């Protein structure tokens, strides 16, 4: 025998269980089960959600008359701020439901549940006796994930300028972030679409030169992949052939011959990309906006010529009269 | 509101019939031999 | 040494110091010289530029303001009076940095390469575990002395610029600072969200002055205690003794401390002053809702029981609790406290007959002079949001220095990933990949 | 005789590869970068839609273009010798003829690319998955540039080649269509976004399961292009993957077709899609929605707040963006916000 | 409602402690290599 | 073959340090004599409108389209 | 700005803060004269 | 490489000399621009 | 009657995803 | 009269160190 701590605490590092669950994990697997029921839950049978504070309520329930496309978790109201709103910080859970109560429960547990999730990343190669640096090139997506449910809030100072937990609830936030500070013209947003597009575009070209250099273990009746038998210690395709044909596509200094690099390089590309964007979301969050060009173009009359800039500048506008109900006289805003 | 009495039909065969004809190719392959 | 017979590329070449000391010693204090250097560089600079009776916010300065908050240079209200200690404080430290410079450029290039054969007390060994407590105690120490410098300036030497005093700021000397554990650890206790704020609440300098005694002496307390002792088993089976792991922990700390950074300089305001920095986040939004209520109040309306277009106030709402504050979106800020709007507030919020007939000439300029300077601006320096034209140009300097922060935090953080794996792979031995005859997963009971 | 000489002088080694492809992919793509060059350093756009788009006329590189043609032209491809510029340079420049210049050009350019591919692959003795993919976007050229603006009334709808000119395309596909609430969209997006997460995920797991076989800690000098013995443990890749997330690749062949298969069907997809609007058949709205929030005015979905931005990007953006309707509304019919 | 308050503490404070107790256990010779 | 061998043979020298300031002097002197704007017809900024036409010229013929432009040319716009 | 004496040194002071950036620069010009090593 | 039998100009030829004079011919321009007042 | 039709797919979904982990076929080297 | 000319001398100072040390040859 050995006492129950051993015997708990080498259950937990198990690297002999069907999934891993780590001293990250036991810290993970509640906060993101919470989140889980509270979405499911609150997508489907939420009561309707005053978020401008003056007593209109939004629908974002499938039983109140919504389908996926619509549907959403309603941010917490504007009346509400900043402030840590907890079941038992109101005086009911009617009126809890009332504020947009359940979309900070499902961030908050999310939130930290996908940094125990990047922990988790860690530990288990730390078990295999394999290389760290996964849980590198996952900090990308998370740090997009943080700027968005929670940077942007506390720095335009209220968690209904969050991003609802919908698909036209994203959309609406899109639609209301590109008029308040024009994010396609702040370079960094511009360097993230480079990446997303150039990381799309690498993965085809990569798929493409290696699948096109298999060797010949099929025959034609049989699917080709059929030819790797699963652990093989014979690599199985001639990087010299897809190095060969690169090299008369762009030229021979245009094509990697090491594909050690080429990986590095395959993993490098839209994580700093990413990373790029989401500096810029958490950038614009204390009003660090775009590059703006009101009329760059004026003659001798001293009248001005309009430039692409201008077109983008009057629909700027128009998305911006409607996303304000508050008041016609607003000055030198934002907030 | 309203909801499409034929649209619920026409998702009704389009996730019906395929996984019918999935399950089917499935089974017979696997219930023969070596 | 200085070829590939080391064990690192040419982009990983200052990996080639983690076991020669001397080089290293070299390395930091030659980096040293360039962070004073900029200091004084930066801002001789920005005096050059300086037009001393314009306020600091619209020109863009940012250094000038840290030596205005000692209460140096400035009269009362946040004027500039004389610029000498501007220029003393820039040029001194633009010379002191070619005294680092020099001891630089010599332990790097003609001291001796191993300071462990040279002294024994600068002779030092990463897995020498006396030697790193040892050190850290001395460092403890000299940070120490450091915070106990505010002290002698806020008590005797003049004190420092309190923005609280009557009638808008003026340098005052504390007195008195508090000497008091309970409202000292109180702030560590408060919940970081919105309404309360953690050590970023403060709101008076008798507790910083405080603060800074209290820190200073558990300091002082602990690197004679790191002198003194010898780390304990569980301290010891805690970690990983490396060269690399120190650094690891240390940019662990840098992250935290950048975040918590940009949190202060976006909120508060009585370590970042509105005189010399412009107005906060919500300064500006109270700031245009008190000038307009005072307009309109002239022309005989009731603004006082006036409901909008969707009721629920016009000028002044409820708040959950019941106090009366701003209105229309000016209803997510009432957890701001100005020392220009303190005045006026009752015993639950606003008092509308203290506004009729206490509005004092320098709160009601300083309301309207903050409406038209709100944190905003683009990152070719000119003001506002994209539908409004190039006329005028403002970008607080909190927004540049919230950003900067920021974004190097975040790096910090990403820093401190990479090198917490470096460290624990590079212990355990697998850190120059996996072993070709041996591997764990061969060994492994396959999952079904 | 004279063929077979033409043959193998084209089909030689050299530094940069020609072929038989080279005739119709170097001329072609030369003009049109070329002819791009030229439009965003000298021309103007002021004869057609009243804007400012070069160089010369005092515009930096984020506001450039070389315009599309004007409405009147209707769908002609506006031919030098013409009879809409009869034999004369000057007005066919303003009149958009370097548009449809440069997009023949570089669409003869693209056939050509497609078409080297193919000849270099046979001559090399590899399979062509690599011209198969690179039909995808082939398949976006051609459904944006050219069927779209042929759906419709003209060329003036199509995007000009520039940066702002193809945010401003942005946002009038938002607002005129609702582009995004359309499912072939939908689909494209989620398959490039699947394209970008695959590359890092891939790249950050072979590059962290490499062998020990060097010397430095730097493991890029360890590699010998030979593929005699494997360069990275796929056993512990998987065995780490199927134990993190739930499912693994136990199978190289099919992982390179799974990158393959992603990004270039979303691409295919959105294609779809935009032919679908060429019609102005075009996702736009949920009778049950429009039905509902007639019969009670209280009811609020995000849904609603799109389509009243839709309305101001529409309202405000059509005067100067539609300038040959010569638009005018006044200031009282605007949308606003404050008057709901 | 108040005692809603006093469990959900107990239970973050439960699993907050197996957490740093977990980490103090041992947990550098866990690696399958130089154990 | 490498830019090594490119980057030295006097040959190379003799002919571009004569070749280019030509083409540079081209280039300059093509834009600041005002001939871009008669090759091109890109209005000068003095002649964007005319003191009889204050709105923007807009083309809404196009066989007739020549003509059109041909006579806001002419009466100096 | 500064004391008239010192205001000869007007274009000193304007190039003193991008002085930092440099050093950054000649670490890679070092490195590439001595051939990379 | 381009070919051992020595055609007097060969492809690479001509690929860098469609790429050299333009952007010489450009970047005197596009300088002059800069010095216009406007 | 349309909200049943969504849930009972994202039902089958996750029950996909329990069979799909839990009753996989299992590779194995040679 | 120039003071421009020591903006000419500053960015030059850092190459001409290696330069020498490059002329005198050792220790780059
Ligand atoms: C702050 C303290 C600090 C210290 C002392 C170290 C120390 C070290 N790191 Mg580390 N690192 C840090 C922070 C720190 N790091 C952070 C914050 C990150 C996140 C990016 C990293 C990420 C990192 C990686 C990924 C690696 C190291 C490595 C190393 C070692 C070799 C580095 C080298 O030779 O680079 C020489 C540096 C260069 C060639 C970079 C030059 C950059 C240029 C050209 C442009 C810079 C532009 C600038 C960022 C933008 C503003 C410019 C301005 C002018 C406006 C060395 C022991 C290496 C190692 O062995 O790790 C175990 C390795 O692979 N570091
Ligand atoms: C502030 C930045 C910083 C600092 C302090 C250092 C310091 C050092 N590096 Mg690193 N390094 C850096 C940035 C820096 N490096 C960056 C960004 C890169 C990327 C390119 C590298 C790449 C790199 C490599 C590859 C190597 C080093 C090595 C070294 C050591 C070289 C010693 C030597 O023989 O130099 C000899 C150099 C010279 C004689 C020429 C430079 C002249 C100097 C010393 C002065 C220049 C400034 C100024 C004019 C002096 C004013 C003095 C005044 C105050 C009186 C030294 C300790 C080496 C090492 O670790 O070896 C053990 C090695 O091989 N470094
Ligand atoms: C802060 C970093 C630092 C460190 C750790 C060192 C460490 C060292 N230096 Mg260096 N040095 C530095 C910065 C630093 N130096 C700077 C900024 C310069 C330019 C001034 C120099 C220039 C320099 C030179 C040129 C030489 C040294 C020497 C020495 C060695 C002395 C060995 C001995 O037995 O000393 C015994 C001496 C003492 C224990 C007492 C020293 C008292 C002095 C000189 C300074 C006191 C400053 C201050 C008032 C202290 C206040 C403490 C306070 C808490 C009350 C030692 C390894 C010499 C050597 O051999 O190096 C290998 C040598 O040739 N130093
Ligand atoms: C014997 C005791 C001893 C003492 C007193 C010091 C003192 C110091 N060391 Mg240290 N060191 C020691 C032993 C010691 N060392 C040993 C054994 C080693 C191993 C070789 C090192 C290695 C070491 C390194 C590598 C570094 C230091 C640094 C520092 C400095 C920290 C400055 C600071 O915190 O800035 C914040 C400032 C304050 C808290 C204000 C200090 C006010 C006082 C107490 C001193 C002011 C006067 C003094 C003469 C220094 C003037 C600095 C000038 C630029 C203005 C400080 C001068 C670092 C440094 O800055 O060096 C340049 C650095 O990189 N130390
Ligand atoms: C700041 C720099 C610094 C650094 C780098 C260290 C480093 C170290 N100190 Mg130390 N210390 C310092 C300053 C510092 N000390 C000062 C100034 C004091 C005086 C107050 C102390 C007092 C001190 C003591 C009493 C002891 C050490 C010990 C140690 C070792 C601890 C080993 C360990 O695993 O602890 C890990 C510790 C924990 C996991 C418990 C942390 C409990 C607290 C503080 C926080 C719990 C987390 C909680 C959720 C945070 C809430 C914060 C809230 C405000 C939001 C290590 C070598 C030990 C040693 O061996 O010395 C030789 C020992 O007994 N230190
Ligand atoms: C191989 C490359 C190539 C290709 C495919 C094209 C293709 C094209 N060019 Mg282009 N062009 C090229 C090279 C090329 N060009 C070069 C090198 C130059 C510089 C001299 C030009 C300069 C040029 C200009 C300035 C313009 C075009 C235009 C056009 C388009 C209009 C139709 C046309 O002229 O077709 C090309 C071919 C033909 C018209 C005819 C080919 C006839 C053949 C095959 C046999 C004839 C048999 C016989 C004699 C018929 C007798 C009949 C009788 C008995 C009744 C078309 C896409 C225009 C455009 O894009 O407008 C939008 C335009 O403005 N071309
Ligand atoms: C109440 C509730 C919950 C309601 C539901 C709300 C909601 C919004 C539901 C979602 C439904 C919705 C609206 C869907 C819309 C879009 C949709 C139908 C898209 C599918 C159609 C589509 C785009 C088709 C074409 C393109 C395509 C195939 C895209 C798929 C993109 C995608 C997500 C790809 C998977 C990416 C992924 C995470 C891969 C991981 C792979 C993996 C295990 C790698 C690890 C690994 C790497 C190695 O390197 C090696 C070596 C090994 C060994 C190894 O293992
Ligand atoms: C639907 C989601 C379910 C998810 C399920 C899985 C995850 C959750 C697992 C745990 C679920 C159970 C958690 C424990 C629930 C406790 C019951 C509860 O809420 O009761 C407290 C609830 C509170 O009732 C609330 O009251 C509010 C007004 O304050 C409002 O009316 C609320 O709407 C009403 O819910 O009351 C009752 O259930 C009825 C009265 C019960 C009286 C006996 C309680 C025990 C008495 C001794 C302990 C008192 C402790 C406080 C005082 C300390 C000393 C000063
Ligand atoms: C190692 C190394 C490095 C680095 C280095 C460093 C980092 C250094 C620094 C150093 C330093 C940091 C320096 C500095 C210097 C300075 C000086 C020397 C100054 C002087 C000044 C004076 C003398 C003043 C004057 C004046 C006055 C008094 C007043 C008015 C104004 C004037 C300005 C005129 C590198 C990477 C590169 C390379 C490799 C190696
Ligand atoms: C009042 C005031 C003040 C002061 C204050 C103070 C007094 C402070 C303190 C401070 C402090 C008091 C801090 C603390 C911190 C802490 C931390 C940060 C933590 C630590 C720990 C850790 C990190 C751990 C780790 C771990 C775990 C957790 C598990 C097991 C294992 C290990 C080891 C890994 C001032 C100046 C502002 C002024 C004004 C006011
Ligand atoms: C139209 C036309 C035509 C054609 C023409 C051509 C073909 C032209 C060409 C032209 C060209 C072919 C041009 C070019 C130019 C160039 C440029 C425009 C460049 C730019 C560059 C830059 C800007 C640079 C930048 C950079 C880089 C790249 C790297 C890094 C650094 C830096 C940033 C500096 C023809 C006669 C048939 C017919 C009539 C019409
Ligand atoms: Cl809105
Ligand atoms: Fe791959
Ligand atoms: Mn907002």
């Amino acid at each position: 025998s050995a006492n129950l701590w051993e015997r708990f605490c080498n259950w937990v590092t198990s690297t002999d269980n069907r999934l891993y669950v780590g001293w990250f994990g036991v810290i993970m697997i509640p906060t993101l089960l919470a989140a889980t029921i509270c979405f499911v839950i609150a997508f489907i049978a939420a009561p309707p959600v005053d978020i401008d504070g003056i007593r209109e309520p939004v629908s974002g329930s499938l039983l109140y008359g919504n389908n996926i496309i619509t549907g959403a978790v309603v941010p917490s109201s504007n009346a509400i701020g900043l402030h840590f709103y907890p079941i038992w910080e109101a005086a009911s859970l009617d009126e809890w439901l009332y504020n947009g109560g359940p979309y900070q429960l499902i961030i908050f547990h999310f939130l930290l549940g996908a940094s125990c999730y990047m922990g988790r990343q860690w530990e288990l190669s730390y078990r295999l006796g394999m290389r760290p640096w996964i849980c590198v090139a996952y900090s990308a997506p998370l740090a997009s994930a943080f700027a968005v449910f929670l940077i942007y809030p506390i720095g335009q100072g209220s968690f209904s300028d969050g991003m609802p937990l919908g698909i036209s609830g994203t959309f609406n936030f899109m639609i209301v972030f590109q008029a308040e500070h024009n994010i396609l013209m702040h370079p960094f947003h511009q360097l993230g679409v480079a990446g997303v597009f150039g990381g799309a575009l690498f993965c085809a070209m990569h798929g493409s030169l290696v699948t096109s250099s298999l060797i010949r273990e099929t025959t034609e009746t049989e699917s080709a992949n059929y030819g790797y038998k699963f652990g093989q210690e014979e690599e199985t395709y001639n990087i010299v052939a897809a190095h060969g044909y690169f090299g008369r596509l762009i030229f021979q200094y245009a094509s990697f011959n090491n594909s050690r690099s080429l990986h590095f390089f395959l993993a490098a590309w839209p994580v700093v990309g990413v990373w790029f964007t989401a500096l810029g979301i958490s950038t614009m969050a204390f009003n660090l906006n775009g590059f703006n060009f009101n009329h760059s173009v004026i003659d001798a009359k001293g009248n001005v010529i309009n430039t692409w800039a201008d077109i983008i500048n009057r629909a700027n506008l128009g998305m911006e009269v409607m996303h304000e109900r508050n008041a016609h006289n607003f000055p030198l805003d934002l907030a | 509101m309203e909801v499409n009495q034929l649209g619920l039909i026409a998702t009704a065969l389009f996730v019906l019939v395929p996984s019918v004809f999935l399950i089917i190719l499935y089974v017979q392959t696997e219930s023969q031999q070596k | 040494r200085d070829q590939e017979s080391s064990g690192f590329a040419w982009w990983a070449g200052n990996a080639r110091l983690i076991n020669l000391s001397g080089k290293l010693l070299g390395a930091h204090v030659a980096h040293a010289g360039l962070i004073v250097f900029w200091a004084g560089a930066m801002t001789l600079f920005e005096l050059a530029h300086f037009i001393p009776e314009k306020p600091m916010y619209e020109q863009g300065l940012i250094l000038i303001p840290h030596i205005a908050t000692l209460g140096w240079g400035v009269g009362p209200g946040g004027e500039v009076v004389d610029t000498f200690p501007f220029f003393v404080v820039g040029v001194v430290h633009l010379i002191s940095s070619a005294v680092l410079g020099f001891g630089g450029v010599y332990h790097a290039i003609r001291g001796p390469e191993t300071l462990e054969e040279y002294s024994s007390f600068f002779g030092y060994d990463w897995k020498d575990k006396n030697k790193m407590t040892t050190i850290l105690g001395f460092h403890l120490i000299v940070l120490g002395i450091g915070a106990l410098l505010l002290v002698a300036k806020a008590m005797f030497f003049g004190g420092l610029y309190d923005t609280w005093a009557p009638g808008g700021g003026d340098v005052r000397v504390i007195t008195n600072p508090t000497l008091d554990p309970r409202v000292i650890f109180g702030y560590l206790l408060k919940s970081p969200f919105g309404g309360e704020g953690w050590i970023v609440s403060v709101n008076n300098l008798e507790d910083v002055v405080g603060g800074h005694i209290w820190i200073g002496l558990i300091c002082i307390a602990g690197g004679i205690w790191h002198i003194l002792t010898t780390p304990f088993g569980w301290a010891r089976r805690a970690f990983i003794w490396s060269g690399e792991a120190y650094l690891s922990y240390s940019l662990g700390a840098l992250s935290m401390m950048g975040f918590i950074a940009t949190c202060f300089v976006w909120f508060n305001n009585t370590v970042y002053p509105s005189e010399f920095y412009g107005p906060t986040g919500p300064e500006a939004s109270q700031a245009q809702a008190m000038t307009f209520l005072i307009r309109d109040q002239k022309l005989g309306a009731n603004v006082g029981s006036a409901q909008g277009p969707t009721g629920l106030g016009k000028y002044l709402m409820r708040s959950p609790t019941g106090e009366i504050i701003f209105g229309g979106e000016t209803m997510r800020f009432w957890d701001f406290r100005g020392p220009w709007l303190e005045p006026l507030r009752g015993p639950n919020g606003l008092d509308l007959n203290k506004i009729k007939n206490d509005i004092q000439p320098w709160q009601e300029r300083r309301a309207a002079e903050y409406m038209t300077h709100a944190p905003l601006g683009s990152l070719n320096s000119v003001g506002g949001v994209a539908t409004e034209i190039n006329s005028v140009n403002f970008v607080s300097p909190r927004s540049w220095l919230a950003t900067s922060h920021f974004v190097l935090a975040f790096f910090f953080l990403v820093g401190h990933l990479w090198h917490a794996g470096r460290a624990r792979a590079a212990a355990a031995g697998f850190e120059k990949g996996i072993d070709r005859e041996s591997e764990p997963v061969l060994s492994m009971p396959s999952l079904d | 005789g004279w063929f077979d000489i033409l043959d193998d002088w084209l089909k030689r080694d050299r530094f940069v590869f020609v072929g038989w492809s080279g005739i119709l992919l170097f001329p072609c793509a030369y003009l049109a970068l070329g002819g791009w060059l030229t439009g965003t350093t000298f021309v103007t756009s002021w004869y057609t839609h009243g804007l400012a788009s070069s160089y010369l006329e005092g515009c930096n590189f984020l506001t450039v273009a070389v315009s599309t043609p004007a409405n009147s032209m209707g769908h002609s491809l506006l031919l030098l010798w013409g009879p809409e510029a009869q034999g004369d340079f000057t007005r066919w420049c303003q009149l958009g003829g370097l548009w449809t210049f440069i997009a023949l050009h570089g669409a003869f350019g693209l056939i050509g690319f497609m078409l080297r591919q193919f000849e270099i692959a046979r001559l090399v003795g590899v399979r062509p998955y690599n011209a198969i993919a690179f039909s995808a976007p082939i398949a976006v050229f051609v459904s944006v540039f050219l069927i779209y603006p042929l759906g419709q009334s003209s060329w003036f709808f199509a995007p000009s080649f520039g940066v702002a000119a193809i945010f401003r395309f942005l946002l009038f596909f938002q607002g005129f269509h609702n582009w995004t609430l359309n499912p072939f969209h939908m689909m494209g997006v989620a398959g490039v976004l699947g394209g970008a997460l695959l590359c890092a995920i891939h790249g950050a797991t072979v590059e962290n399961t490499l062998f020990q076989d060097g010397e430095g800690a730097s493991t890029f000098r360890a590699f010998n292009p030979t593929q005699a013995e494997e360069t990275y443990s796929m056993v512990t890749a998987n065995r780490f993957w199927s134990q993190i997330f739930g499912i693994a690749f136990s199978n190289k062949r099919w992982l390179h077709f799974f990158m393959l298969f992603v990004p270039v069907t979303g691409l295919w997809m959105s294609a779809i899609g935009v032919v679908g609007l060429a019609l102005n058949l075009r996702s736009y709205d949920f009778i049950s929605q429009e039905i509902r929030a007639a019969e009670d005015p209280e009811f609020e979905t995000f849904y609603t707040k799109n389509l009243l931005l839709n309305e101001g990007i529409r309202a405000w953006m059509a005067p100067q963006d539609q300038p040959h309707e010569n638009f005018v509304f006044p200031e009282e019919v605007l949308p606003r916000g404050n008057a709901l | 409602m108040e005692t809603l308050k006093i469990t959900v503490y107990i239970v973050v404070t439960f699993f907050v402690l197996l957490f740093v107790f977990g980490f103090l256990s041992g947990d550098p010779a866990r690696n399958p290599k130089r154990k | 073959r490498p830019f090594s061998d490119i980057i030295t043979s006097v040959r190379y020298w003799v002919i571009h340090s004569i070749t280019i300031p030509a083409l540079f002097i081209a280039g300059w002197l093509f834009v600041s004599t005002g001939l871009a704007y008669d090759v091109f017809g890109t209005p000068r900024p003095d002649s964007y409108y005319a003191q009889e036409q204050r709105s923007i010229p807009l083309v809404t013929d196009r066989f007739e389209a020549k003509q059109q432009v041909e006579t806001f040319l002419e009466q100096l716009k | 700005k500064l004391p008239e004496a010192y205001a000869i040194f007007d274009p000193l002071v304007d190039v003193l803060p991008v002085i930092p950036v440099l050093f950054l620069a000649l670490a890679f010009v070092w490195q590439a004269a001595v051939g990379f090593r | 490489q381009e070919p051992v039998s020595y055609p007097i100009f060969t492809v690479r030829w001509v690929a860098v000399h469609t790429l050299a004079v333009p952007t010489i011919f450009f970047l005197g321009a596009i300088a002059a621009m800069q010095f216009i007042q406007r | 009657m349309e909200t049943i039709t969504y849930v009972f797919i994202f039902a089958c979904i996750i029950a996909l995803f329990f069979f799909a982990i839990f009753f996989r076929e299992p590779p194995r080297i040679t | 009269i120039a003071q421009l000319t020591m903006i000419a001398m500053i960015g030059i100072a850092g190459p001409m160190i290696i330069f020498l040390l490059a002329v005198r040859r050792g220790n780059l």
